[PDB]
C-alpha cells in the first residue's frame, strides 16, 4: 500500500504534473490526487479506453505488453497502466 | 498505390508527419550458455533431420539454402539404395526455426535425382535434374508429390547424368544453367521449359571436353562460371558470349573436382580471384583466377575429401569437410597448414557434399547414411571484419609471396 | 521396331508421348478415385 | 515534396522505429508494401484506441489538442496518433 502510494507520489513529484490515478475499470481510481468528482470520470473514461484499448490489442496481437498505454498527448501524457489487479492512469507532462 | 501516395503527398499530410516524426525521434532517441562462442557457436551439430521412410538406405546429394527464405533446407537424397518397390529419389527439408521434420514438399522423382536447389527468382517452386538425363521443377504450390514438369529427355538436354545444376540470372532474368556429364552447358528458360534457352555443347583443350563434375559461378559474374573435371582440367568458364566456355585450364590438383565453389567472400579485400577447390586426390587446394597453378593447398586427411565451399564473408575459412567422418573448416588468417575447426561427427561417417546456409549463419553436413545434421556456424570465424577482410587478403598475398619464395629455394637448393 | 531403324528418334519421342500421357491420366485418375471414394463413404456415413 | 517520404524514413528509422505509414484519416495504413492486413488491422485498432481517447478527453475536456498517443504493446509500441486529415504512424521503443 505505502509503498506502491510512494512509487506513485515519486512519480508524479513532478512539478506541473496533470494527475496520476492508480485507477480501475469500475469508474472509480484505486489511489487519484485530483477532483473528485472529475477523478471518478477520469476513472470511468479511462475504463472505457482501457476496454477499447484490450479489445484492440486482442485484434492486433493477444499477447502483447498488456499492462500499460500511456496517452502522450500535448495535453496530458496520460499513462495508463492498467495492472492484472488494480490499474493506473496517471496523465501526465510531456516533461519528466 | 495512387490513393496511398495522395494521402502520404498531401501537403498538410507531409507536414504532420514531419512534425510529428521529429518530435517522436527527439522524444524517443544463460551467459554460460551463451559461452560457446569460439568453442561452440562456428560448429553446433544440432538439426539431425532424417525421415526414416527417405533417410534409410540412401545418401545426401547436395544441399542448399533458400534466397527467398534461408529458414529452410532445400536439399535432395542420392539414390535410394534398398528401395526396389519405394520412391527412387526425393527431397526433404528441415526448417531452420520451425521444428517439423516432414518436408514442405517431397517431390518424389522417378528417376535418381542427380542434385537440386531452390530459387527466388520464381519463388514458389523447387529445381533439380536427376542421374539418368532428366532435369524436373517441383512447387510447394502443387498438390502432386511427382514433377510438375520435365526437362525433355532427348539430345537437346542433358542426355549423360548431369550432377550439377543453378538457375543463372536473378528474378530480373532467369535462365537456369545446366552443365552435364556430356558438358551440356544449358541455360534453361525457368518458365519455358519445353527446351532450354541455351544449349551450348561446351568443350574445352582442343574440343575435348571434360566432365564437369563441380559448376560455381562468381557472385554477380554471370558472364563467367566455374567448372571441376574428372580430368582435374578446372578451365575458367565464360558464361555470356560467343566463344563462352571453359577457357584456362588451371590444373591445381592431381585428381577429380570432388566439390569446388568460387571463394567469393566479401569484404575490403574482394578475393574473386580465388577459388576454393576439393580434389579426389585428398588434395584440398586453393586455385584462383591469375594463380594458373594452386596458391596453396592443404593435404591433412588420407581419405578423399568431399566437397569445398567456403562461407561467403571471411576468405579465411575454408569450408569443407574430411574423408573419414569429420568437419574440416581452416581459418587462413588463424592458421595455414592445419585445418583449425576439424568437428569430429558422431560415428565418422563419410558425407558427399556440405553447405554453410545462404547467410552463413550455419554449415550444415550431410551423411553417407542419410543422416542430415546442421551445425550452426556463429560469429567466432564467419563474422568478417573490414580489416579482418583485408587482413585475410593481405596474408593470401604474403602467403603467395612465400609460396614462390620457397618454390625458388627449392629450385636453387635442389642438388644435381 | 529396332536399334538399326532409321526413325529411332521418331520412335523414342512416341514412347515419350505415350509415357507422358500415361503418368497424366494415371495422376488424374488417383485424384478422381480419391474424390469418388470419399463421396461414397461420405454416403455410407451421413446422417439420415 | 520529399518531406512526406523524409517524414518516413525517420518515423521507421529512428531509435528502434517499426515503420511509419503517412496513412489516411480512415486509420488503415497507406504505404503497405507487404501484406496489408496486418497493418490495416493495427491500424484500425489504433484507430478504435484513438477514438476511445477522444471520448476521454470530452468526458474530461472535448477541447483538448493531442500530440499522440503513447500506446505500449509487445508487437510496435506505437506512439502514433490517427487524425481527421490524415494518419502518421511512429511506432519506437523510447528505451531503444
Amino acid at each position: 500500500m505505502a509503498e506502491v502510494e510512494e512509487t506513485l507520489k515519486r512519480l508524479q513529484s513532478q512539478k506541473g504534473v496533470q494527475g496520476i490515478i492508480v485507477v480501475n475499470t469500475e469508474g472509480i481510481p484505486i489511489k487519484s490526487t485530483m477532483d473528485n468528482p472529475t477523478t471518478t470520470q477520469y476513472a470511468s473514461l479511462m475504463h472505457s479506453f482501457i476496454l477499447k484499448a484490450r479489445s484492440t490489442v486482442r485484434d492486433i496481437d493477444p499477447q502483447n505488453d498488456l499492462t500499460f498505454l500511456r496517452i502522450r498527448s500535448k495535453k496530458n501524457e496520460i499513462m495508463v497502466a492498467p495492472d492484472k489487479d488494480y490499474f493506473l492512469i496517471v496523465i501526465q507532462n510531456p516533461t519528466e | 498505390e495512387e490513393e496511398k501516395q495522395q494521402i502520404l503527398h498531401s501537403e498538410e499530410f507531409l507536414s504532420f508527419f514531419d512534425h510529428s516524426t521529429r518530435i517522436v525521434e527527439r522524444a524517443l532517441s544463460l551467459e554460460d550458455k551463451e559461452g560457446e562462442i569460439q568453442a561452440g557457436a562456428k560448429l553446433s551439430l544440432n538439426r539431425q533431420f532424417f525421415d526414416e521412410r527417405w533417410s534409410k538406405h540412401r545418401v545426401v546429394s547436395c544441399l542448399d539454402w533458400s534466397s527467398q527464405y534461408p529458414e529452410l533446407l532445400v536439399a535432395s537424397y542420392n539414390n535410394n539404395e534398398d528401395a526396389p518397390h519405394e520412391p527412387d529419389g526425393v527431397a526433404l527439408v528441415w526448417n531452420m526455426k520451425y521444428k517439423k521434420t516432414t518436408p514442405e514438399y517431397v517431390f518424389h522423382c522417378q528417376s535418381a535425382v542427380m542434385s537440386a536447389t531452390f530459387a527466388k527468382f520464381h519463388p514458389n517452386l523447387v529445381v533439380g535434374g536427376t542421374y539418368s538425363g532428366q532435369i524436373v521443377l517441383w512447387d510447394n504450390r502443387s498438390n502432386k508429390r511427382t514433377p510438375v514438369q520435365r526437362t525433355p529427355l532427348s539430345a537437346a538436354a542433358h542426355t549423360h547424368p548431369v550432377y550439377c545444376v543453378n538457375v543463372v540470372g536473378t528474378q530480373n532474368a532467369h535462365n537456369l544453367i545446366s552443365i552435364s556429364t556430356d558438358g551440356k552447358i544449358c541455360s534453361w528458360s525457368l518458365d519455358m521449359l519445353s527446351h532450354p534457352q541455351d544449349s551450348m555443347e561446351l568443350v574445352h583443350k582442343q574440343s575435348k571436353a571434360v566432365a564437369v563434375t563441380s559448376m560455381s559461378f562468381p557472385v554477380g559474374d554471370v558472364n563467367n562460371f566455374v567448372v571441376g573435371s574428372e580430368e582435374g582440367s578446372v578451365y575458367t568458364a565464360c558464361r555470356h558470349g560467343s566463344k563462352a566456355g571453359i577457357s584456362e585450364m588451371f590444373e591445381g590438383h592431381q585428381g577429380p573436382i570432388t566439390g569446388i565453389h568460387c571463394h567469393a567472400a566479401v569484404g575490403a579485400v574482394d578475393f574473386s580471384h580465388l577459388f576454393v577447390t576439393s580434389s579426389f586426390d585428398w588434395t584440398v587446394k586453393l586455385w584462383s583466377t591469375k594463380n594458373n597453378k594452386p596458391l596453396y593447398s592443404f593435404e591433412d586427411n588420407a581419405g578423399y575429401v568431399y566437397d569445398v565451399m567456403w562461407s561467403p564473408t571471411h576468405p579465411a575459412l575454408f569450408a569443407c569437410v574430411d574423408g573419414m567422418g569429420r568437419l574440416d573448416l581452416w581459418n587462413l588468417n588463424n592458421d595455414t597448414e592445419v585445418p583449425t575447426a576439424s568437428i569430429s561427427v558422431e560415428g565418422n561417417p563419410a558425407l558427399n557434399r556440405v553447405r554453410w546456409t545462404h547467410s552463413g549463419r550455419e554449415i550444415a553436413v550431410g551423411d553417407s547414411e542419410g543422416q542430415i545434421v546442421i551445425y550452426d556456424v556463429g560469429e567466432q570465424i564467419a563474422v568478417p571484419r573490414n580489416d579482418e577482410w583485408a587482413r585475410f587478403g593481405r596474408t593470401l598475398a604474403e602467403i603467395n609471396a612465400n609460396r614462390a619464395d620457397a618454390e625458388e629455394e627449392a629450385a636453387t637448393r635442389i642438388p644435381a | 521396331l529396332v536399334w538399326e531403324s532409321y526413325k529411332l528418334d521418331p520412335y523414342v519421342q512416341r514412347l515419350a508421348e505415350t509415357v507422358f500421357n500415361f503418368q497424366e491420366k494415371v495422376d488424374d485418375l488417383l485424384i478422381i478415385e480419391e474424390k469418388i471414394d470419399l463421396e461414397v463413404r461420405s454416403l455410407e456415413t451421413c446422417m439420415y
